């Protein structure tokens, strides 16, 4: 709920705070993605 | 220009054209619903959406509506996309000025 509505007037499309936003949403979703869910027979453990 | 011009005098333009991606309607409300019922008699997550677009507070918004609709229809109203021009005319007046 709280995250919902905080929303409100902050956290406009045009704004710096959604960079802030993805970026740490790429940090979950890339070591998400490296714990779980790829073709397992190739050897991704890392970043690169 | 044209698109908020009309949108204050009628219908926010709701047709996808030969432009970037999508139409004014989805660029200023986010993600919404032309023909969806909307008890903001009360509340909804449409209301977040709309004071993201024009910037009004809460009661602003409930006295704004109060207005171009009269206090007997506050509740079940299918907004349309002429409704939503009697929420951006009276609202965005101000912040153009």
């Amino acid at each position: 709920n709280i995250a919902n509505k905080l929303r409100v007037n902050l956290g406009s499309p045009t704004s710096t705070v959604l960079n802030k936003i993805n970026e740490s949403r790429r940090d979950a979703l890339v070591n998400y993605y490296l714990a779980k869910n790829v073709s397992g027979d190739e050897k991704i453990k890392t970043a690169e | 220009s044209v698109d908020p011009f009309i949108a204050i005098i009628n219908a926010v333009n709701t047709t996808h054209t030969n432009e970037n991606k999508t139409s004014f309607f989805q660029q200023i409300f986010s993600t919404l619903d032309v023909d969806a019922g909307f008890n903001f008699l009360d509340q909804g997550s449409w209301e977040v959406i709309i004071r993201k677009a024009l910037g009004i507070t809460a009661e602003e918004l409930l006295r704004i509506a109060k207005y171009c609709f009269g206090k007997s229809s506050i509740s079940n109203v299918k907004m349309n996309s002429k409704k939503f021009s009697q929420l951006y005319r009276m609202a965005m007046i101000p912040r153009t000025l």
